[PDB]
RNA sequence: CUGGGGCGGUCGCCUCCUAAAAGGUAACGGAGGCGCUCAAAGGUUCCCUAGAAUGGUUGGAAAUCAUUCAUAGAGUGUAA
């Protein structure tokens, strides 16, 4: 009479990028959902309590490099 | 770990509820909260 | 009788058998060795069975090298019960070998003596082999 | 003296660190304070919490994560400590050796094999406490350090 | 006090201070000090101001000083090496006077057993 | 043989950590102050563009004067104050480089505070 | 619910692998956790940064260390 003990699992949290690079977004729009500092915040970009990247100014997104092995997302007011 | 209700002296309403350890701090907790009606940081006391 | 002292997981996923050998396609210890030409799973029982048949005819007159070690253990359900009840217990340890991989390596013996000793150990292996010598060109 | 190209390449004596060893206050309630006062009886400084009871680096009996005392003496107090180390500390020793590696506590490998508080004679002490005094110098070489160990004071 | 430089025993028998000092084994401890009112009430340096001075004059006036007696004793070791006895070839090894190497072990001189 | 450590090295590191959430920007420029073992230098810099628009030091020809080795700082602060008063003497962020706020820097910091520099 | 039913075992939430470089994805597939704790383990200002081997407790070959390497090897109230 063989038994089991590995049929438990949690729900999946839709993580990853929510906005593409070069797309127009409005202030308050989420840009990234992660568990830690996978992507640092750039210009006009704040960090939430759950390490969520959001925009504060309406403009276009821009994913660039910060340092040598760290990425960062910023937003520019220029339409 | 039990519930704690910070009572007021002028307000008379329990709009501030927190938690604490009876085994750790068995004495009454006394902090300075803010009662909107009085609109002044008053000294609240646990019942 | 070759098996790891301890492993993190006792249940693997069965190593894939495709492509060519990743590395170890040249003899670097002995002068002659057995090179595989087909892909199959080599168990520890067969590995020790071929080694005992090689030393028996060599009469302790040379050095033997094994370039393969069972790293993946496989399970097996006994007494053929109904399917769907979880994984079974470990049965033994195997090792995937792809074409171009050297199996054994002999040294300090006659060239014709190593050609006969390797032929006796090739009859206890389930893969087509080929006698090769140290290349240098 | 030995071909120093300037008048600032001459070696100096970096610091002087010493105090009691274990003085385990887990069963010695007042012996901790007693050893503290004994360390304060050679040089007047409050005793801190560190392993300053060795003859050099670390190479003795292991354990780790203890709770002893230590003292930092590096100015003109250090010169006076050396003077008292040639007076009271050569009353019972009378044996100048030579080494420059490790001793009690690349170190961290021991906390045993020390002295027995000889200058703390049982004239105002309740016990004997290992208080090996580590020598800190600006010595760029252990044999140059040995040359300084016999220089201006007992071999 | 200054009887031996650093008083070993403290607050105990007055003649117990000469017991820790080498050269006497409590056999001539009360036969060296014969000064007026030379008593003792378990107080070596307690209840006393001037008494060691006379003890330092009788210990210096005696044939044996305290270090010279051990000096000649540690100088006859090589002086007794004229193919005689005094552990000529005993101390070097482990065997000691009494031939206790067969009765048991060498408690006198034994490096590691 | 315990070796000594550079004082400017550690200071630089600390300064970099304090410059992670503080920078000048035209309207609110940063007042960087460099204190040496002889004199002290100060200059209003604009991080946004990267160009200085002010300069004041204790080794200046109109500042060099056998003082009490602390009065110079006060003068230095008042010296740049007037220079900054000419153009752009409003809200400004004071930078303490990497040293402590107590000491000669304090005197130089309060020197502009009593001059009128709204900071 | 269930590779017929019974017997057994499970039934909610959290992390990883399977999952095929966005996200999502099954089985009585493979591994672990939670049913809290904390008046400082909170807020703010300021300042700090393992293992090897030699003055030997005949020695656990890591007492609370001197300063080399640390180059982060640590550390984080808790599983990943």
């Amino acid at each position: 009479v063989s038994s089991t003990k590995n049929g438990r699992d949690s729900e999946s949290k839709r993580l990853g990028a929510k906005r593409a690079d070069g797309q127009f977004v409005t202030g308050g729009s989420i840009l990234y959902r992660q568990r830690g500092t996978k992507i640092y915040p750039g210009e006009n970009v704040g960090r939430g309590g759950d390490d969520t990247l959001f925009a504060k100014i309406d403009g276009v997104v821009k994913f660039e490099r910060k340092g040598r092995d760290k990425k960062q997302v910023s937003v520019y007011a220029v339409a | 770990r039990v519930n704690v209700t910070l009572a007021c002296t002028e307000c008379g309403d329990r709009n501030y509820i927190t938690t604490k350890n009876k085994r750790n701090n068995p004495e009454r907790i006394e902090m300075k909260k803010y009662c909107p009606r009085l609109n002044k940081y008053t000294l609240h006391r646990e019942t | 009788m070759l098996l790891p002292k301890r492993v993190k997981y006792r249940r693997q996923h069965r190593p894939k058998t495709t492509g060519r050998s990743k590395g170890g396609n040249y003899v670097t210890f002995g002068e002659f060795g057995l090179q595989a030409t087909t892909t199959s799973w080599i168990t520890s029982r067969q590995i020790e069975s071929a080694r005992i048949a090689m030393t028996r005819y060599m009469k302790r007159g040379g050095k033997v090298w094994i370039k393969i070690f069972p790293h993946t253990p496989y399970t097996k359900k006994p007494l053929e019960v109904r399917m769907g009840a979880g994984k079974g217990a470990v049965e033994g340890w195997i090792a995937v070998v792809k074409p171009g991989r050297i199996l054994f390596e002999v040294a300090g013996v006659s060239e014709e003596v190593a050609r006969e000793a390797l032929r006796l150990a090739s009859h206890k292996l389930p893969v087509k082999t080929k006698f090769v010598k140290r290349e240098e060109l | 003296k030995f071909n120093y190209s300037s008048v600032m390449e001459v070696p100096k004596i970096d610091k002087i660190v010493v105090n009691m060893g274990v003085g385990d206050a887990v069963q010695n309630s007042k012996v901790l304070d007693n050893a503290v006062e004994e360390l304060e009886l050679i040089t007047g400084q409050k005793p801190l919490v560190t392993k300053a009871k060795k003859s050099i680096a670390t190479f003795r009996l292991r354990e780790g994560m203890p709770i002893g005392a230590k003292v930092t003496l590096r100015g003109e107090r250090m010169y006076e400590f050396l003077d008292k180390l040639i007076s009271v500390s050569l009353p019972r020793v009378r044996d100048f050796q030579g080494v420059s590696k490790k001793a009690f506590d690349n170190y961290t490998l021991g906390v045993k094999e020390q002295l027995i508080f000889p200058e703390i004679d049982y004239d105002k002490v309740s016990k004997v406490r290992g208080m090996d005094i580590v020598i800190v110098t600006t010595a760029n070489t252990d044999e140059e350090a040995r040359e300084l160990l016999a220089n201006f004071g007992m071999p | 006090a200054r009887i031996a430089g650093v008083d070993i025993p403290r607050e105990k028998r007055v003649v117990i201070s000469l017991t820790y000092i080498y050269g006497i084994g409590t056999s001539t401890a009360q036969k060296i000090l014969e000064e007026a009112n030379v008593s003792a009430d378990t107080r070596v340096k307690d209840l006393t101001d001037d008494e060691l001075g006379r003890i330092r004059e009788v210990v210096d006036g005696y044939k044996v000083e305290g270090d010279l007696r051990r000096e000649t004793n540690l100088n006859i070791k090589r002086l007794m090496e004229i193919s005689s006895y005094r552990g000529i070839r005993h101390r070097r090894g482990l065997p000691v006077r009494g031939q206790k190497t067969k009765n048991n072990a060498r408690t006198r001189k034994g490096p590691v057993k | 043989m315990i070796s000594k450590i550079d004082k400017n090295k550690v200071r630089l590191k600390r300064h970099a950590r304090v410059r992670t959430n503080l920078s000048g920007t035209a309207e609110k420029p940063r007042l960087n102050v460099y204190r040496s073992n002889k004199h002290i230098y100060a200059q209003i810099i604009d991080d946004n563009k990267g160009v200085t628009l002010a300069q004041a030091s204790s080794k200046d020809s109109d500042i060099a004067t056998t003082a009490t080795k602390v009065e110079l700082a006060t003068k230095v602060g008042e010296a740049i104050a007037k220079k900054a008063a000419d153009k752009g003497i409003k809200e400004i962020v004071f930078d303490r480089g990497g040293y402590l706020y107590h000491g000669r820097v304090k005197a130089l910091a309060e020197a502009a505070r009593e001059s009128g520099l709204e900071f």
